């Protein structure tokens, strides 16, 4: 797994860079960032070919750099030698990362069945991101009243979501729960039934 | 940009505490980075560990060249201080909450610039030391930072926390509050 060679040009100051590579189908885009505090100043975009200077700061080196065919063609091997070659080892790992969500149905307060209250979905600890939340009343999927924080990372390579359900119990009203990822051969259920 | 999959070699070098960094990130998740103390790769999980490899000599010359640049534009933008953007501070567990049941409180700071921090865990109005852990300075595509501070713990009746932050963007210190419910 490897990595390219960045281009030389009370009170702090700080420099700044990124080798990014975004995979797309089976292409490779690559950029290099060269960034002051948090100015951008030199970028090279291989859709572009070559450098371009983002602030009159970073034009010395756009254009010397763009003299010198050998730092060019350095760059523009990027895509297919260092992006293909990473992203095909995330492939065949990262990519196949797999982690089954927890699934807790709580309600937000517990008590009486006069008035409203809030039924949570609380789904943690799951990998990748991509997920389907969805409240169901009585064998009915309910579209309104749904109240969701979005995808919560955890940074620990784990995602959760809390998915909230504006209800008013009434005596054996079941609410489910149903949670879909590519983890799971079959959805997850969750039961909490009125009482 | 379009794509499936974003992966991304980020890394900084500054004056103060922390002076340098050198990380890959997968779909915003640090994969791994270079420790520059002792020069050797550290792997997120153990499973990126045991897959892959990683020569952390590639991430020490790229911090020398990046040294270099700072070096230059210090002079360049005669003196060029940014200006100190402040963090916003959540706090929330990494598990339901059970009382008596182990789990980990998440402190999350976000937005802020420059990645020079101080963070402090309180329990019951006291620093804990035992138990914390914390992740590196995250990039943001903004080039703000972020980074996550943790701690492991049992939910109590009785307990009380507080994530303290400290950053020149703030005017006094920033106190967030968790309870178990
Ligand atoms: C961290 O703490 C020390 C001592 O209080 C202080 O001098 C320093 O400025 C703090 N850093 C930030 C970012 O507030």
């Amino acid at each position: 797994k490897v990595t390219v060679a960045f281009n030389q040009f009370p009170e702090n100051y700080l420099f700044q860079g990124r080798q990014e590579c975004y995979a797309f189908n089976g292409t490779q885009r690559f950029l290099e960032r060269y960034i002051y505090n948090r100015e951008e100043l030199v970028r090279f975009d291989s859709d572009v070919g070559e450098f371009r200077a983002v602030t009159e700061l970073g034009r010395p080196e756009a254009e010397y750099w763009n003299s010198q065919k050998d730092i060019l063609e350095e760059k523009r091997a990027v895509p297919d030698r260092m992006c293909r070659h990473n992203y095909e080892l995330d492939e065949a790992v990262t990519l196949q990362r797999r982690v089954q969500p927890k699934v807790n149905v709580s309600p937000s307060k517990k008590g009486p069945l006069q008035h409203h209250n809030l039924l949570v979905c609380h789904v943690t600890d799951f990998y990748p991101g991509s997920i389907q939340v969805r409240w169901f009343l009585n064998g009915q999927e309910e579209t309104a009243g749904v109240v969701s924080t979005n995808l919560i990372r955890n940074g620990d390579w784990t995602f959760q979501i809390l998915v909230m359900l504006e209800m008013t119990p009434q005596q054996g009203d079941v609410y489910i729960c149903q949670v879909e990822h590519t983890s799971l051969d079959s959805p997850v259920t969750v039961e909490w039934k009125a009482q | 940009i379009k794509a499936d999959h974003v992966s991304t070699y980020a890394m900084f070098v500054q004056t103060h505490r922390p002076t340098g960094e050198f990380m890959f990130e997968f779909d915003e998740d640090e994969q791994f980075y270079v420790d520059l103390d002792k020069k050797e790769t550290v792997w997120h999980l153990e499973e990126f560990g045991r897959a892959f490899s990683f020569e952390a000599q590639g991430g020490l010359a790229n911090i020398a060249i990046l040294n270099n640049n700072l070096n230059t534009l210090i002079q360049r933008s005669n003196h060029t201080q940014a200006a100190n953007d402040p963090p916003e501070v959540t706090v929330f567990p990494k598990e339901p909450v059970e009382l008596g049941q182990p789990n980990t409180l998440i402190c999350h700071i976000d937005r802020f610039f420059p990645p020079v921090l101080n963070v402090t865990w309180l329990c019951n109005g006291e620093p804990v030391t035992e138990g914390v852990a914390e992740s590196l300075f995250l990039p943001r595509t903004d080039y703000s930072f972020h980074k996550f501070h943790y701690l492991t713990f049992v939910p109590s009746a009785e307990d009380v926390y507080d994530c303290r932050v400290e950053h020149w963007g703030l005017d006094q210190p920033l106190l967030k509050h968790w309870e178990a419910q």
